[PDB]
């Protein structure tokens, strides 16, 4: 089944270090290698490195050399990987992926054919914090919403009417503020003079459940 | 026929779920089932009948031995022209008088699936690894010789 | 390292046409025993990629009919000859033959529709957010098509930069259409030092530029 667990998400602070393990199963553990790939927000793949399972041959990144460790685990099938260093760019999500035992002789075998489930990686000074919900009011059809700002970490779950409300809902992806905290909006688009005396409620859960009318 | 009492000239054995065959070490490439050598980049007079990849000598043109045909740029047995393996590598039968599946270690070819390499089959590893410090050892869907659990690298130490 | 270049960034199909992906090498990619190494991704949203080819023109396990990879040297494309729904996503190619690997741009594979000039509505800072000393004005461009478009703050006719963020919505499921938010936060003394606060809107469904401004009482 070749299959790869990979760990939970994880949260650090800026100059902290962070271990990701990728419990490999299905397979000889020891025959073959394995390439962690990250993939920032928005944004591509991107190569970390390489390590052999079968003779312990590491390999890094020239662009990422001085601040990547990655060691496995014969015992228990493991790959673990370690970053040093974690600067706010760090910020992806960590993918495993089976890769070559040697990398001098290629074979009838051809890596990166299983991935791991991934890793999501926040790196932050912030702290634990509980979002701020602010109405969007409007002024034949209106849009009005609501506001999520300054919640650290992230998700929240946002629903309109207890669920009741999902038509022309919009919940967006959230943003990294400068200052280290996620802001997020929801917005939905009713009747204009036809929704005068609907309660419109934002009904945000996070640490926080807080449901607040939006009138106009 | 490549055996287990065989020695690669310039290479080393490996061994699949159904066969054994000779990896060239380095830039070489076959000139026979046994034997490696370097290939010329250009065909000419001087260069002429000389090895320009595996299963091929160098109107100059670099052309398949007889019995080997141009697939994807690489020599590969007339039988196995769309033969499609998948976790292993298309071989001559040897017991029969057509192309099967030799498969990668760990897979073997499935009844079940038109004898493809889709089932989990052990191989028991046939090689003899006379190096010393030396034995058997499975990577990337092979057996190979390599160093012991207490050695590595010109010779295991 | 070997530069890898895919096209289009985007690329718009119907549902049940043909479509194709282009991946080019800055290098050769054939290797030294004769063989290519160039292996096809697929990533669905918020999945981890699966490679759906491998090697050269060669499919992976569970991988349907309608994929098929093809090309040779530096120049290769990736066909789907039927597009179905669940074959929204990006799409990478990534190269083994040169150490060490190295993927592609992405292409983003999404639904085509008619295009649909965006809706355009402004929301000023609430009273409770300007108790604590910050301002936050929304700009909402909804429903719109394609997924490109420009928004530009000016406050007293004053272009902002730097202070504004922007977040879109995926590909809805239903209308196929996009919808696009930027907050713009400003401290209270700068809200409080300006009057008109406006979002200027550019897109192929507006033949002009759409503003939508309020004042600050």
């Amino acid at each position: 089944q070749v299959q790869l667990v990979q760990s939970g998400a994880e949260v650090k602070k800026p100059g902290a270090s962070v271990k990701v393990s990728c419990r490999a199963s299905g397979y000889i553990f020891t025959s073959y290698g394995f390439s962690w790939v990250r993939q920032a927000p928005g944004q591509g793949l991107e190569w970390m490195g390489w390590i052999s399972a079968y003779n312990g041959n590491t390999d890094y990144s020239q662009k990422l050399q001085g601040r990547v460790t990655m060691t496995t685990d014969t015992s228990t099938n493991t790959v673990y990987m370690e970053l040093r260093t974690l600067q706010s760019d760090d910020t992806a999500v960590y993918y495993c992926a089976r890769d070559r035992g040697d990398r001098l002789y290629y074979y009838y075998y051809y890596g990166m054919d299983v991935w791991g489930q991934g890793t999501t990686v926040t790196v932050s000074s912030a702290s634990t914090k509980g979002p701020s919900v602010f109405p969007l009011a409007p002024s034949g059809t209106a849009a009005l919403g609501c506001l999520v700002k300054d919640y650290f970490p992230e998700p929240v779950t946002v629903s309109w009417n207890s669920g009741a409300l999902t038509s022309g809902v919009h919940t967006f992806p959230a943003v990294l503020q400068s200052s280290g905290l996620y802001s997020l909006s929801s917005v939905v688009t009713v009747p204009s003079s036809s929704l005068g005396t609907q309660t419109y409620i934002c009904n945000v859960n996070h640490p926080s459940n807080t449901k607040v009318d939006k009138k106009v | 026929k490549v055996t287990v009492d065989t020695v690669c000239k310039r290479g080393f054995l490996i061994q699949m779920s159904g066969h054994l065959e000779c990896k060239c070490e380095n830039d070489l490439v076959l000139v026979n089932e046994e034997t490696c050598e370097e290939k010329v980049l250009k065909c000419d007079e001087k260069t002429v009948n000389k090895p320009c990849g595996d299963f091929s000598k160098c109107s100059y043109a670099c052309k398949c031995n007889l019995g080997y045909d141009m697939v994807n740029n690489v020599c590969i047995p007339n039988e196995c022209k769309q033969v499609t393996c998948g976790n292993g590598k298309c071989i001559l039968d040897t017991s029969n008088p057509t192309g099967v599946c030799s498969c990668n270690i760990g897979k073997v070819p499935n009844v079940q699936d038109q004898n493809k390499c889709s089932k989990d089959g052990e191989t028991k590893c046939s090689l003899k690894c006379l190096k010393e410090q030396e034995t058997c050892k499975a990577v990337d869907g092979i057996y190979k010789c390599d160093c012991k659990d207490g050695f590595i690298i010109s010779i295991c130490t | 390292d070997v530069v890898m270049t895919q096209s289009p960034l985007s690329l718009p199909v119907t549902l049940g046409q043909p479509a194709s992906i282009s991946c080019r090498s800055s290098q050769s990619l054939v290797y030294s025993d004769g063989n290519t190494y160039l292996n096809w991704f697929q990533q669905g949203p918020g999945q981890s990629p699966r490679r759906l080819i491998y090697k050269v023109s060669n499919r992976d396990s569970g991988v349907p009919d309608r994929f098929s990879g093809s090309g040779s040297g530096t120049d290769f494309t990736l066909k789907i000859s039927r597009v179905e729904a669940e074959d929204v996503g990006v799409y990478y190619c990534m190269q083994a033959t040169h150490w060490p690997l190295t993927f592609g741009g992405g292409t983003k594979v999404e639904i085509k529709r008619t295009v649909a000039a965006p809706s355009v509505f402004i929301f000023p800072p609430s009273d409770e957010q300007l108790k604590s000393g910050t301002a936050s004005v929304v700009c909402l461009l909804n429903n719109f098509y394609p997924r490109e478009a420009k928004v530009q703050w000016k406050v007293d006719n004053a272009l902002q930069s730097g202070n504004s963020q922007e977040s879109v919505t995926e590909q809805d499921s239903k209308d196929s259409t996009y919808s696009l938010s930027s907050t713009l936060t400003l401290s209270k003394a700068d809200y409080e030092k300006h009057k008109v606060y406006a979002c200027e809107v550019t897109h192929q469904g507006l033949s002009s530029p759409v503003t939508k401004s309020f004042n600050r009482g």
